[PDB]
């Protein structure tokens, strides 16, 4: 991993890695990285806090492999979770 | 004591609808709160800049290096001191009103409650944040909770004022909404009054020179063109940055642009 | 020109205004009335190529350092050389004023070697109480800034 | 006693990790350290968890046995140099100080506690207050002074190794052929260095990282910090300084510090606004603008 990290350009590589068969829409790429990776937290003198991660919306037409990219998320994630439309609660996304 | 957070319809308070269309909370809960605070963005650039630099500097890490510094000398107090004084302070005084802040807390809810009944009758709709003896007492208990903190005896006319501005800047803002154009019944015959008094002011007085409200009134009312709402006619003129302008306290009327 | 001051005059709001051009301008830089320059020609002849004098006032020379007030006017006098040259190319050729596209081309690289000689030189010599007799700022009526590096 | 800061006021671990001669030894600056760190500890049979209490409520089995552990366990990593022998004060039921404790107790109330000219005034005034303030700690009735020392002493270092990291893992030290060059420009907490122990503090933390490197070089540091309300860099100059366990045949009058006569001589002959007033004549006070050049004439100046 050290030895990787040094090379130069290891972002485009990065971003060139993430769901490999599907085609352009690198700007999908870049923000699917940018989530994955995340921010940092912080908490300014103990009464301030302040979030750190990355939230992101896909809006388009049918048939441009939206549901793909979402369901390679979930495989390369190390906690994930999925839902889909009527099918979850406001408890079932919360505390019952 | 309740603190309470929301958010109105449609996300923005979107200043073009009526306020009764925009917040959906009964007269019953709205008449229990004692301030009131309806929060817009502006848009300055100034402001943004300025906001921008303070968000910054808390990111960056310069936001301690600065806090500790005022929290030791003089000007800011920590927490536990801060809970420890409001105990304090809860625990020792009860203040009470002087004869004089009474008759200035009067004639105050006289006041604002008779703005209430001329805004009513011109917008011929019932106003949505109400106006009651829940808001005099809400102005009695901010006056004594003013007097709490110099843990004084005796609540005074200098804490009325500031108790009144504060009401001013919470409630009398929220209500006066001030609507600039609804569309709807009242001021119906206004729709084209106010564009027909525009042309007639426009045509008389050229882009210099100026005029008086005295004149305004008795000239163009002897024809009896009146309609008792041309106060907010020549400041609706004025949004406009050209119109109209007011100056010598008030009395002098300006044509400062097309 | 001559149907402009016609259509102008023949105006009865106009009817009694004295106009007469002064000068044409092939090349104009405008900022304000004490700072502009170009390429101007008192009168348009016939057959023959038209006499053009360069013209430079700028007052922003003078709140400079002495040693650095003949390299603002020689420099002008190259910026306006080329921003002619590529006009007259882009004329002769056939959103953007494509007759200024691309001039700053060809005095990047002599600009760029001269600041770099102009900062060693300052570097050593801005120390030298012999050579404090460069490196100082004027002071003229309505200056306000209290600015430190003379080459910035 | 051990080369340790401040063993009997905090943990073993915390012990550990903000030494200078460890740190020198082993860059904790690093994720390599650490775990470096990490295994000893783990060898030498003390679980993370019990070398991480106060030194008071540490087991009393492994308290007793520490030194076998130390002299059994130490050569491997090339810290048996941490062992010594020292002086411990006690005082009726109250505990233990060693000198090495009592000392960075005073300096740390030395540092910290309690138009530009008036600026540099009052820091000045401030420092001779604190004059008193580390002169009441060296009288028995007055104790709880010499715990809020140990105190503001933690927090200091806890400062300077966070700002060391910064320096090293940036790259910041600029090699020069004649002497080393370090300029803090940006960052936070800049207001700790307008005192001169801080700066020293972080220039020995450097020197004593830089003497352990396999590179072996004796050239003299440049230390610069910025103050933006006065805008001047306070700059000091640093002597080098031998390996610590190194042999005597190299022992001798130590090496010289040359930089008053070179801050004098360029001085003299050039107009510089210059501020040489502190008894230590390498710590100078320099305005922002002269730096650059200044610097560029010591380079020539020589005797570095
Ligand atoms: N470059 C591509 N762009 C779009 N679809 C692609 C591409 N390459 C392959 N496909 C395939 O096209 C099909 C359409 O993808 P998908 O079902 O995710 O579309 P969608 O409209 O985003 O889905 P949904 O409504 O479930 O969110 C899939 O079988 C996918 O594997």
């Amino acid at each position: 991993f050290r030895k990787i990290s040094r090379d130069r350009g290891i972002i485009d590589k990065i971003i060139s890695s993430m769901a490999p068969s599907i085609y352009g829409h690198r700007d999908i790429k870049t923000a699917v990285a940018c989530s994955l990776f995340g921010g940092v937290p912080k908490n300014v003198n103990g009464k301030h806090s302040i979030r750190g991660d990355i939230n992101v919306l896909l809006l388009g037409d049918p048939g441009t492999a939206k549901s793909q990219i979402l369901k390679y998320v979930e495989k390369t994630a190390h906690r994930a979770v999925f839902a889909t439309g009527q099918g979850a609660s406001a408890v079932g996304l919360t505390a019952s | 004591s309740v603190l309470a957070a929301a958010n109105p319809i449609y996300g923005r308070y979107d200043d073009l609808k009526s306020p009764g269309d925009n917040i959906d909370f009964q007269t019953t809960i709205l008449s229990r709160f004692d301030m009131i605070f309806i929060v817009k963005d502006d848009h300055n650039e100034e402001r943004d800049i300025s906001i921008a630099n303070h968000v910054i500097n808390i990111h960056t890490g310069n936001a301690n290096a600065m806090q500790n510094q005022q929290e030791e000398n003089g000007s800011e107090i920590s927490i536990e001191k801060m809970k420890r004084y409001i105990t304090y302070c809860r625990l020792k005084c009860a203040p009470r009103l002087s004869p004089q802040a009474a008759e200035k807390l009067s004639s105050n809810f006289v006041t604002i409650r008779k703005q209430l009944l001329i805004n009513e009758l011109e917008s011929t709709e019932r106003s949505s944040i109400p106006i009651t003896i829940r808001q005099l007492e809400a102005i009695i208990r901010i006056t004594e909770s003013l007097a709490k903190l110099e843990l004084s005896p005796i609540a005074q006319e200098r804490h009325v004022d500031e108790a009144i501005r504060l009401f001013q800047a919470s409630t009398m803002d929220a209500a006066s909404q001030d609507p600039i154009g609804g569309l709807n019944q009242a001021s119906g015959t206004s729709l084209s009054e106010i564009r027909r008094f525009e042309q007639e002011l426009k045509r008389r007085l050229p882009i210099g020179w100026s005029t008086s409200y005295q004149t305004l009134r008795r000239e163009f009312v002897d024809t009896h063109r009146f309609s008792q709402l041309a106060l907010d006619k020549a400041l609706y003129a004025l949004e406009k940055h050209e119109t109209i302008q007011l100056r010598h306290q008030g009395q002098n009327i300006y044509r400062s642009g097309v | 020109s001559q149907y402009m001051m016609k259509a102008v005059r023949t105006n009865p709001m106009f009817s009694y205004l004295d106009l007469n051009i002064k000068r044409y301008w092939d090349l104009l830089i405008w900022m304000d009335k004490f700072n502009f320059s170009g390429l101007a020609c008192i009168e348009i002849e016939e057959k023959e190529n038209q006499d053009y004098t360069a013209v430079s006032q700028w007052q922003l020379k003078k709140f400079l350092s002495p040693i650095y007030q003949p390299e603002f006017e020689d420099w002008m006098m190259i910026i306006l050389d080329s921003m002619l040259k590529t006009k007259q190319s882009y004329l002769k050729l056939n959103s953007v004023e494509n007759s200024l596209n691309g001039f700053s081309h060809l005095f990047s690289k002599p600009l760029m070697k001269r600041v770099k000689k102009l900062f060693k030189n300052q570097q050593e010599f801005i120390l030298d109480p012999q050579y404090e007799a460069d490196y100082v700022i004027p002071v003229l009526p309505g200056s306000h800034l209290n600015v430190k590096n003379p080459l910035l | 006693d051990y080369y340790l800061f401040l063993l009997r006021h905090s943990s073993l671990y915390d012990s550990f990790y903000y030494s200078n001669y460890v740190n020198a030894k082993l860059s904790l600056w690093n994720e390599n350290g650490k775990k470096r760190l990490h295994k000893m500890f783990a060898r030498m049979g003390i679980p993370l968890s019990t070398a991480q209490e106060t030194w008071l409520y540490m087991d009393h089995s492994i308290k007793r046995e520490l030194g076998i552990i130390f002299d059994k366990n130490l050569d491997r990593y090339g810290l048996q140099d941490i062992i010594r022998d020292g002086f411990v004060r006690t005082l009726g039921y109250r505990g233990s100080i060693s000198a090495s404790e009592f000392v960075e107790a005073l300096t740390a109330l030395l540092e910290v506690g309690n138009n530009s000219a008036q600026k540099l005034t009052n820091l000045r005034k401030r420092w001779v207050s604190n004059f008193w303030l580390s002169w009441d700690a060296l009288d028995d009735r007055k104790v709880e002074l010499l715990n809020r020392g140990i105190q503001l002493a933690q927090d200091l270092q806890r400062a300077i190794f966070n700002t060391g990291v910064a320096i090293l893992e940036k790259k910041l030290i600029k090699h020069l052929r004649i002497y080393r060059l370090c300029v803090l420009q940006d960052g936070p907490d800049l207001d700790l260095y307008r005192n001169p122990l801080t700066l020293l503090r972080l220039g020995n933390w450097l020197i004593e990282c830089c003497a352990e490197s396999e590179d072996k070089q004796l050239l003299p540091m440049v230390l610069a910090s910025i103050d933006e309300n006065t805008d001047t860099y306070l700059v000091a100059g640093l002597t080098p300084r031998y390996p610590r366990g190194l042999d005597t045949i190299h022992t001798k009058k130590p090496i010289l510090n040359n930089f008053s006569m070179a801050f004098q001589q360029i001085t003299a002959e050039t107009d510089a606004k210059v501020r040489i007033d502190n008894f230590e004549s390498s710590i100078i006070e320099i305005r922002r603008e002269d730096l650059s050049p200044f610097l560029e004439k010591l380079t020539l100046s020589g005797l570095l």
